[PDB]
């Protein structure tokens, strides 16, 4: 997996958390809720969740 | 997201 | 519409309960991982729903 270099929310560089299922990355401060604590275990980004939810209103 | 305050008895 | 539970899914006690936007479950903010210091502004999907979504993908 080749991850992106800019946050999917604010599009800036920096300390970026990588999504475990897609190439997107995010600043912990740009998540809702924002984190100081890095996620433990598998982490699936907001866009991946949206993707899964979209197919939910379909499936 | 939303919260609610609920007080069940003890 | 949605009918939410009255007890936290983790500890089974009531009080201030964050309601999941996609199922009937509710959770104390301090019963989440990590304990939340704020009420999410937008949509919040609980751990069980997150797992459910994952499982559907792993089987599709
Ligand atoms: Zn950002
Ligand atoms: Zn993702
Ligand atoms: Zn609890
Ligand atoms: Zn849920």
């Amino acid at each position: 997996m080749i991850h992106e270099d800019f946050c999917s929310v604010c599009r800036k560089s920096g300390q970026l958390l990588m999504c475990d299922t897609c190439s997107r990355v995010y600043h912990l401060d740009c998540l809702d809720p924002p984190l100081k604590t890095i996620p433990k275990g598998m982490w699936i980004c907001p866009r991946c969740q949206d993707q899964m939810l979209k197919k939910e209103e379909a499936i | 997201a939303r919260t609610k305050q609920t007080a069940r008895k003890s």
